[PDB]
């Protein structure tokens, strides 16, 4: 059964005939997945989505198991086990041929290779991993499960495929997922934690012979060692039968802070955390109505909430949330993006793994990675919102609803929005350049820091304060503050900082305000494309014509770039700016007044020396006092054994300029040059039958923006990777 | 071979580098050997050799035969490509097979590029390489 | 407003008259080919410059052209304000 | 030059000027452009078929 | 050049050397390279020509210490 | 059957095939005698 692949265009009737010109190639890679553009049926669509999801999960399992396997046979884990400080983890040993021989990343113990930065060993310092053979079995299990569920997808598409009413039970969906998936998985992981994790963590305090430490089978029914610690953990005393839980104060506690013997927090808090979450959203997810004639009729809740300003409230919204798919796609994407960036903005003050704040390399890598993904996908959420607007709507089921009530007064909204953006924009940046001029003008008293004209963000200070003294009264059964950047003592280990309180002076003001500024303009562009998607004050045929089209002729002057995804083009440029300066700010502060070295007096000698109070106020200072440090080694960071990785930062500029080439130029020029080369080739009887044709302007715009983004992000990650290598 | 360039045999800095010349590959003689192979050319103050291109037998073969090798292989590949293209059109399945290569036919054409130069010379003398300015109908202007 | 230009290659499929949203065309009686009625521009003053019309002209070297002038006004520029 | 003969073109502005096409249908009516020729090389959207006045065509063979 | 030097071995990297400008340089009358041609050959047929005050010009050009046709690479 | 090549001969898969062939070609001469200059 192999007679079927090499029949291209199997899904489209038009491009199935033959490749007249090169255009036929391009569209082949463009319409391979939007099968909503293939028929009007839906069960087929849903089945395709299921199978694709299974395939994605399969590649997930594959790559994670393979990365394990590399971690088992080519990673200095079990030597780095006994010492997580004096050894830097590595993997991917270099192949000894011409060109890659000097790149032996030797990290002590003779182990060459590649000094990695992804902190998987940190998980492998919490999971309590002794020997690589169990890990070998783990990879085998991962890959076999991958193949298993792939076979399952094949079966559920080719032999027994689900029916159509199987789709729209969002009630049972929420119930099953919320409760069974999340709660059961979380409580199972907590059970694994208490049984194995903290025992071996105890056993990792003084060199207690890791492999000699017994295996879980020595604790499944062997409660003796389990009765050594935690006297209540004899069996459990099972006082839950007696409803008494005071005995369990041994392991299931509440400390809430840094544990200076683990490089992370107190794991017991995380275990009790997971317990509480498990049962909490179990009883939550038991809410909605199902097959027992009991529960909320959720399509009536939204009917109730209306009023004077509401119009008619949230009436008629489920046809949108189930009949169409792009809606759900967009909203869930936006939510995930936001969630991810708060995760990023979160796990640098509460490190949840062992040896995190003490390891000053994996932190910002993880941070920036997740932060980039967040935006990079929330813009896509907004794009799919717009594609819903153009693909799915209804004039009938959308009378006066809270939806329709904005599309009727969009002009006021967007006008006031533009107003706000202009205001904030110059109110911040022109102020900045004003201070710039003053410093360059021998008028230093007209500066704006503490030593000059004043402004102080009292609100952040007061909120941090009221957070400082929280325990005792707001948190009686709590020992230490939630973090130590708000308040508390400077927590550390060795000559190496873990967390100190962070200071907010004057420079914070304009930075946060320009953050808000760019977010405002981003929303402006995206929402503008959103509202003005179907009908503009000049183009009343937009939705009547599509959302992916270049222009509408030189009428009314010009009209090029009047679709919506060009709006999201401009938006993605802007969000690039946003996140770039955001990571600039984060890195510079957390290397300027949070991180460095320490003396026996707890004397934090930071890396840079507090440069914001000195230079992060004028533009010329911002280039001097940031990239002077961020590159002064990359010029010479090559030229020895553990340096030879000449980085492609020198290389990314080229792709950047090659990028911008595509933007500024039209296409007819290239078409004519093509025709001349064709003339020559035809004169020498080598004319390619398939007649080449230049790119379409939207295609060229896309490749230009793609190359632009690629070059920029490659440049910046090269920058701070080498910068951390210079200190980590 | 003038311009103030010392022979790579007796350039002191050349052997100075050669001493701790970082032996690249998995064989200890790698570096030293190559430096020994670099005595024929003539170094300079930079300690590294420049190449002279004149047909002058001091460095003639160090540039001529690679050029001729490239000409050989480029002629072969261009010749076999043009021949394949010419052949395809006598099938009336032109753009069907433009993406599906007919291997049982694509092989012997590749294997039969042995005598491309002189055969091409023949097609030059026979005039079997160009079509006529007006017969070629590709309209300019 | 702008100027319109007509030719002889009008086959008479009349896809342009159904494409222009600006009412600047009409098929006046002709005799030459099987068309018998050839397109023309009677109401140029409402020309817009969208030139969606010749994109609807299938004839080789499409039979209609528009010479985009310079005497624009509030009508030719198309403003609701 | 009959129905099914290969001829080149004399019309100057033609995209296939001097190019050879086959006379698909010999019309000879009162229209100024009787001859219907078919090509395979594509201009805009493939107008490989067109009409001309046969006072603008010349055969090859 | 970039990759070859990016491995630590610069000797595996190509160095060209222009000589046409060298020949024209000496042929105008430069002696630095010692080719004895056309005012580097003080006895050729044209070696009794040029300016009728070419001695000072020769003192100047031989003194390539200033910006007068500097060597190349 | 042997029909697989009928459905393996696509060009793209054949591209990478030929390119990798030529690549290992270039390697072996650079792998066996990378010591001739
Ligand atoms: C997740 C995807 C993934 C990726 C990107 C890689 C990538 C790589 N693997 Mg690999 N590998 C994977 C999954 C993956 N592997 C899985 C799932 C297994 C278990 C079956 C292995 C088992 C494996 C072995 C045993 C070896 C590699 C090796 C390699 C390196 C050279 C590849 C080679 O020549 O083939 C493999 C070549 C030979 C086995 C010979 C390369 C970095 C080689 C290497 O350089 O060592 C790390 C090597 O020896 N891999
Ligand atoms: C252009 C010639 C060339 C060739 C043929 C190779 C070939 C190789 N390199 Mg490599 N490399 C080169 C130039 C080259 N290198 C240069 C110029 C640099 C920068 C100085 C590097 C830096 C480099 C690193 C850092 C690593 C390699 C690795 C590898 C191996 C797996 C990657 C591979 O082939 O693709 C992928 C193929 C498969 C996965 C199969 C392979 C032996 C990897 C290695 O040795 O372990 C696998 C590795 O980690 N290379
Ligand atoms: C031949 C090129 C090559 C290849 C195949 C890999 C492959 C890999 N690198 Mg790697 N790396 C390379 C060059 C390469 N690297 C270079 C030139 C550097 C800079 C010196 C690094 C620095 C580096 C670090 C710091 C880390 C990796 C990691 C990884 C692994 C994560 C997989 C991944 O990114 O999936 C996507 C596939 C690609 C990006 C390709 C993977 C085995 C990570 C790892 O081992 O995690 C456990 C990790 O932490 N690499
Ligand atoms: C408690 C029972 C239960 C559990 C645990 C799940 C679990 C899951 N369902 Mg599911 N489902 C259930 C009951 C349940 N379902 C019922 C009763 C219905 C009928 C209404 C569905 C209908 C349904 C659909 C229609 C889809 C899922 C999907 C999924 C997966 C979402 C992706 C994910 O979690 O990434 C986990 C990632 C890693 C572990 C890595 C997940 C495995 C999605 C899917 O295809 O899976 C990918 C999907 O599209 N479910
Ligand atoms: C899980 C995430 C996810 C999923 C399933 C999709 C799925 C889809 N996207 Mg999409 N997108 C996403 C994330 C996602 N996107 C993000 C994060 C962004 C922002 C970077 C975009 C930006 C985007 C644009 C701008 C477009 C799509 C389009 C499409 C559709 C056609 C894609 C295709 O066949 O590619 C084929 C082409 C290549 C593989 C190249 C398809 C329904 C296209 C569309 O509207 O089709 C309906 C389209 O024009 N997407
Ligand atoms: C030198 C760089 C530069 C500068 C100074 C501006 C300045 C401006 N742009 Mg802008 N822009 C730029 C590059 C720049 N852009 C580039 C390269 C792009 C393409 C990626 C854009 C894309 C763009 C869009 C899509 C939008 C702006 C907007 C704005 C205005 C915001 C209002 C404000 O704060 O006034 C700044 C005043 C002073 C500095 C004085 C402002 C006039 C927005 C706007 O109209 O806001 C009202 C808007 O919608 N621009
Ligand atoms: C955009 C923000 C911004 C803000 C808030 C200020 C605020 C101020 N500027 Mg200023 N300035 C700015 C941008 C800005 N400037 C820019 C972009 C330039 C061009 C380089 C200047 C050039 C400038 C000069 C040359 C001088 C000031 C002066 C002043 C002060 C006098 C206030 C005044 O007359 O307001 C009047 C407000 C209303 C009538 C309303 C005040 C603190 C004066 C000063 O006190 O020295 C610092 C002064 O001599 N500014
Ligand atoms: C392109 C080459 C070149 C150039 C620029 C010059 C330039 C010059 N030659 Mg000359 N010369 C040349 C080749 C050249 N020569 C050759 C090849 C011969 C051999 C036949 C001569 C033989 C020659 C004689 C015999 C004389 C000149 C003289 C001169 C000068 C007067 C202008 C003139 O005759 O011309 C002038 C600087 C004259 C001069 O300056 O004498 C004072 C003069 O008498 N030349
Ligand atoms: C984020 C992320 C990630 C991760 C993920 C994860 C980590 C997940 C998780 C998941 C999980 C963690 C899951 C779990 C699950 C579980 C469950 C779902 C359970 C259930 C259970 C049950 C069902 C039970 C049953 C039973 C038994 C067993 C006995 C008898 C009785 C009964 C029947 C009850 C990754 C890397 C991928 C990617 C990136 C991102
Ligand atoms: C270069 C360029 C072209 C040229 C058009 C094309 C199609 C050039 C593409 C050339 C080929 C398709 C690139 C192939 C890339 C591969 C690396 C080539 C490998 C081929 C061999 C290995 C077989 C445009 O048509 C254009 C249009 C509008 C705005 C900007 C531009 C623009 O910048
Ligand atoms: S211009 Fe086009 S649409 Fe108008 S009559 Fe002629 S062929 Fe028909
Ligand atoms: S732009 Fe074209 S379609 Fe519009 S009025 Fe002018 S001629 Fe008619």
């Amino acid at each position: 059964s192999f007679e079927k692949w090499g029949q291209p265009g199997h899904f489209d009737r038009t491009l199935a005939k033959g490749p007249k010109t090169t255009t036929w190639i391009w569209n082949l890679h463009a319409l391979a997945h939007d099968f909503d553009t293939h028929t009007s049926d839906l069960e087929d669509i849903s089945r395709k989505i299921f199978a694709a999801h299974f395939g994605q999960l399969a590649v997930i399992f594959l790559w994670l198991s393979g990365m394990e396997f590399h971690g088992a046979r080519f990673s200095n884990y079990e030597a780095w086990l006994s010492d997580p400080i004096g050894i830097k983890p590595s993997a991917q040993v270099v192949w000894p041929i011409v060109g890659q021989d000097i790149l032996n990343a030797d990290v002590g113990g003779g182990f060459h290779g590649i000094q990695i930065t992804s902190g998987l060993f940190q998980v492998w310092r919490a999971a309590g991993f002794t020997n690589s053979f169990q890990l070998y079995v783990t990879a085998i299990g991962g890959l076999v499960a991958a193949a298993l569920m792939l076979f399952a997808g094949w079966f559920h598409y080719h032999k027994r495929a689900p029916k159509l009413e199987w789709f729209q039970n969002a009630e049972s969906m929420l119930n099953h997922h919320l409760a069974g998936l999340l709660g059961l998985g979380c409580l199972s992981w907590a059970g694994h934690q208490i049984h194995v994790a903290l025992p071996v963590n105890k056993l990792l305090d003084a060199g207690v012979a890791p492999k000699d430490i017994p295996l879980p089978h020595e604790f499944i029914l062997n409660n003796s060692l389990m009765a050594e610690l935690y006297p209540s953990f004899a069996k459990g005393l099972t006082p839950f039968w007696t409803l008494n839980w005071g005995q369990y104060a041994d392991f299931l506690t509440f400390k809430g802070g840094l544990n200076p013997v683990t490089g992370g927090l107190w794991l017991t808090d995380t275990a009790h955390h997971h317990l509480a979450l498990a049962v909490l959203f179990i009883v939550a997810g038991h809410m909605y109505r199902t097959n027992w004639g009991i529960g909320h009729s959720i399509k009536e809740i939204l009917e109730n909430h209306k009023g004077p300003f509401t119009g008619d409230g949230h009436k008629g919204l489920y046809e949108n949330m189930t009949t169409s798919w792009h809606a759900q796609l967009g909203t869930n994407l936006a939510m995930l993006g936001s969630l991810t960036i708060i995760v990023a903005h979160h796990m640098y003050a509460m490190p949840p793994y062992p040896y995190l704040a003490t390891d000053y390399a994996t932190a910002l890598s993880i941070f920036t990675h997740h932060m980039w993904i967040g935006g990079f996908l929330i813009v896509g959420g907004a794009a799919h919102a717009t594609i819903f607007m153009v693909r799915d709507y209804d004039p009938a089921v959308n009378q006066n609803n809270v939806l329709d009530r904005v599309i009727r007064h969009r002009d006021a909204i967007i006008s006031h929005l533009n107003w706000v953006c202009m205001f904030l924009g110059f109110h911040s940046f022109g102020l900045y350049i004003h201070n710039d001029t003053m410093q360059a003008l021998g008028r230093p008293q007209d500066m704006f820091s503490d030593t000059a004209i004043q402004l102080q963000p009292v609100f952040a200070q007061f909120v941090q304060n009221i957070h400082t003294l929280a325990p005792g009264s707001t948190a009686p059964n709590a020992l230490e503050p939630v973090s130590y950047a708000f308040g508390g003592g400077v927590v550390a280990v060795g000559g190496k900082i873990a967390m100190m309180p962070i200071a907010l002076g004057t420079a914070d003001f304009m930075i946060h305000h320009i953050h808000a500024f760019q977010i405002h303009v981003t929303v402006l562009i995206l929402l503008k494309g959103f509202l003005f998607a179907r009908n503009s004050r000049l183009i009343p045929d937009k939705a009547n014509l599509g959302f992916r089209f270049p222009c509408d002729g030189p009428g009314r002057g010009g009209t090029c770039q009047v679709s919506g995804w060009d709006h999201v083009f401009l938006g993605l440029f802007w969000m690039f700016n946003t996140i770039a300066i955001a990571v600039y700010h984060f890195s510079w502060k957390m290397q300027s007044d949070v991180w460095g070295t320490i003396d026996p007096d707890g004397t934090i000698a930071h890396i840079t020396g507090g440069n914001f109070a000195m230079s992060a106020n004028t533009i010329n200072g911002w280039l001097r006092d940031y990239q002077w440090a961020q590159a002064a080694q990359v010029i010479q960071s090559y030229g020895s054994a553990l340096s030879a990785y000449g980085l492609l930062f020198l290389g990314a500029h080229f792709v950047w300029a090659f990028s911008l080439m595509f933007l500024f130029s039209g296409r007819g020029y290239w078409q004519e040059l093509i025709e001349s080369i064709v003339w020559a080739h035809n004169k020498l009887k080598v004319a390619p039958t398939i007649q080449p044709r230049a790119l379409s302007i939207i295609q060229g715009r896309a490749v230009g923006v793609a190359h632009y983004l690629l070059g920029a992000i490659v440049t910046i990650w090269a920058f701070f990777e080498a910068r951390i290598i210079s200190v980590g | 071979v003038g311009a103030g360039l010392v022979p790579c045999s007796e350039s002191p800095e050349f052997i100075q580098r050669a001493a701790s010349a970082r032996n690249t590959t998995a064989d200890p003689n790698s570096g030293q050997k190559r430096f020994e192979r670099y005595a024929q050319e003539l170094c300079g103050p930079e300690g590294l050799p420049h190449l002279i291109v004149d047909g002058r037998l001091n460095h003639a073969g160090d540039f001529l035969i690679p050029s001729i090798l490239f000409l050989y292989i480029a002629g072969w590949i261009g010749w076999v490509g043009r021949a394949y293209l010419q052949e395809i059109k006598k099938r009336d399945n032109t753009e069907l097979r433009e993406v599906i290569i007919d291997v049982p036919t694509a092989l012997p054409l590749m294997l039969s590029g042995f005598t491309w130069p002189l055969a091409a010379v023949k097609e030059l003398l026979s005039g079997e390489l160009v079509a006529k300015d007006d017969e070629i109908p590709v309209s300019p202007r | 407003s702008h100027s319109v230009k007509i030719y002889d290659t009008c086959i008479g499929c009349t896809q342009c008259v159904r494409a222009c949203p600006t009412d600047v065309l009409e098929m006046v009686p002709w005799d030459g080919c099987k068309a018998g009625q050839i397109a023309a521009s009677p109401r140029t003053e409402d020309c817009v410059g969208c030139k969606r019309c010749e994109t609807a002209c299938p004839t080789d070297f499409l039979s209609i052209r528009v010479y985009l002038s310079n005497a624009e006004t509030t009508r030719s520029m198309g403003l609701a304000y | 030059v009959e129905r099914g003969s290969k001829v080149r073109i004399l019309r100057k502005e033609s995209y296939w000027f001097q190019d050879v096409g086959v006379v698909a249908s010999v019309d000879k009516s009162g229209i100024r452009y009787p001859v219907i020729v078919r090509f395979d090389k594509v201009n805009y959207a493939g107008v490989n078929t067109n009409n001309f006045a046969e006072t603008e065509l010349v055969e090859i063979e | 050049n970039d990759v070859v030097v990016a491995f630590g071995t610069p000797e595996k990297q190509i160095l060209i050397e222009p000589v046409f400008a060298q020949f024209i340089q000496a042929s105008h009358g430069k002696v630095l390279y010692g080719l004895n041609t056309l005012l580097s050959n003080p006895d050729s047929v044209a070696s009794t020509a040029g300016a009728a005050w070419l001695p000072g010009w020769l003192d100047a050009i031989n003194n390539g210490t200033n910006s007068l046709f500097l060597t190349i690479g | 059957q042997n029909y697989l090549l009928r459905y393996l001969s696509l060009g793209p898969v054949l591209l990478f095939a030929w390119l990798s062939f030529t690549a290992v070609l270039l390697i072996v001469f650079n792998y066996l005698y990378p010591d001739l200059l």
